[PDB]
């Protein structure tokens, strides 16, 4: 069994500095090559950096080496990614993944393990809270609600209908960017005997803004 | 850097069904990878060396393809296998990978369920106004939906969002939201939303006024 957790994702502004963390576990990690692989945010994978058996050689593309470090602690388990002079580009997903073996008799060049990633975003944008608003009919045996999430920044945005006891009809759409502003919607689908009978409740949380939000569909 | 074309972008496939996907890079290279992402989910390495399976991959995935064209192939297209697929070279550094191919499960065609709703009372506090649309569970995934002001239709000021397909049924939900400001929606009395889909020859129509409730 083996397990790869990375950590330090975050927002920072244009020419700021973080740095990134991978769990390794279930594997000698002192006998694997390691590196980073990010997502951009048009689902593209870009190799960032890679690093041998110890602290040795390490590699950088171009469009990266200058300012992003790969360090690893083999006594401790942990891979580092330093990230500096961070521009627009870099903003995405980064994983860690494991490479080949120190002795394999050839190398693949392959990433067999990946990691659940970090997400890293980097923009000047201030950090806005979002504004719920609900979604209600104005005046089928089947009823649709809705709350509104518009206007917050940055990511990630979740949403929960009744404290998670509405799993079945419920959508939450991809959140949109424009004007350095994100807005999300997510619908439900109830019995029209259950609304408005009963009280359906929107939950909404947005870790970066660290602020919760709970509202109802009152009808009208 | 070495470009890998993964062709075509986006593609369906029906259970039991072939599915073939290339890779053609602008360069020869002398092996080629493949990788399996599934949303809530990390990549999975799926193929390495052109043609060798990675540890636990069902037979029916098969890697062919030399010089400068690799293909990936799936006997016969399953649910399970519903995910986009990467190409990667490994003959010169950077080791880069190509756009990706998105394949989606073929089902039957499946009419969406339209709903509209009026700005809210807190968003007009704000001298803001949104109408949202919902249509959930339809397929195929491409649909047109428009927005229309007391007759007149308009294009600026929306914003769709769809959904991935869905593991259970395997339909696609959009959303449309057009702001507006509170001024200019206290300017007009109707406000529709038509949608029409592959199922739906003509557009179904929803719209509520402010001169009721
Ligand atoms: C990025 C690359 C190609 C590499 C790593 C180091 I460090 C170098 O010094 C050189 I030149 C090249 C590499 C990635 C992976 I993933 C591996 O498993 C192996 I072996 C090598």
């Amino acid at each position: 069994e083996v397990k790869l957790e990375e950590s330090g994702g975050g927002l920072v502004k244009l020419g700021g500095s973080l740095k990134l963390s991978c769990a390794a576990s279930g594997f000698t990690f002192s006998s694997y090559y390691m590196s980073w692989v990010r997502q951009t945010p048009e689902k593209r994978l870009e190799l960032v950096a890679a690093i041998n058996s110890n602290g040795g050689s390490t590699y950088y593309p171009d469009t990266v080496k200058g300012r992003f470090t790969i360090s690893r602690d083999n006594a401790k388990n942990t891979l580092y990614l330093q990230m500096s002079s961070l521009k627009s580009e870099d903003t995405a997903l980064y994983y860690c993944a494991r490479g080949d073996y120190y002795g394999s008799s050839l190398y693949y060049y392959a990433m067999d393990y990946w990691g659940q990633g970090t997400s890293v975003t980097v923009s000047s944008a201030k950090t806005t809270p979002p504004s719920v608003y609900p979604l209600a009919p104005g005046s089928n045996s089947m009823v649709t609600l809705g709350c509104l999430v518009k206007g917050y920044f940055p990511e990630p945005v979740t949403v929960t209908w009744n404290s998670g006891s509405l799993s079945s009809g419920v959508h939450t759409f991809p959140a949109v960017l424009q004007s350095d502003l994100y807005t999300l919607s997510s619908s439900v689908t109830v019995p029209s005997s259950t609304w408005p009978s009963e009280t359906v409740t929107c939950n909404v949380a947005h870790p970066a803004s660290s602020t919760k939000v709970d509202k109802k569909i009152v009808p009208r | 850097d070495i470009v890998l074309n993964q062709s075509p972008a986006i593609m369906s496939a029906s259970p039991g069904e072939k599915v073939t996907m290339t890779c053609n890079s602008s360069s020869s290279v002398s092996y080629m990878h493949w990788y399996q992402h599934k949303p809530g989910s990390s990549p999975r390495l799926l193929i390495y060396d052109t043609s060798n399976l990675a540890s636990g991959v069902p037979a029916r995935f098969s890697g062919s393809g030399s010089g400068t064209s690799y293909s990936l192939t799936i006997s016969r297209m399953e649910a399970e296998d519903a995910a986009t697929y990467y190409c990667q070279q490994r003959s010169s550094y950077p080791l880069t990978f190509g756009a990706g191919t998105k394949l989606e499960i073929t089902r039957a065609d499946a009419a969406p369920t339209v709903s509209i709703f009026p700005p809210s009372s807190e968003q007009l506090t704000s001298g803001g106004a949104s109408v949202v649309c919902f249509l959930n569970n339809f397929y195929p995934k491409d649909i047109n939906v428009k927005w229309k002001i007391d007759g007149s239709e308009r294009q600026n000021g929306v914003l769709n969002s769809w959904t991935d397909q869905d593991s259970k049924d395997s339909t696609y939900s959009m959303s449309s939201t057009l702001t507006l400001t509170k001024d200019e929606y206290e300017r007009h009395n109707s406000y529709t939303c038509e949608a029409t889909h592959k199922t739906s020859t003509s557009p179904i129509v929803k719209s509520f006024n402010r001169n009721e409730c």
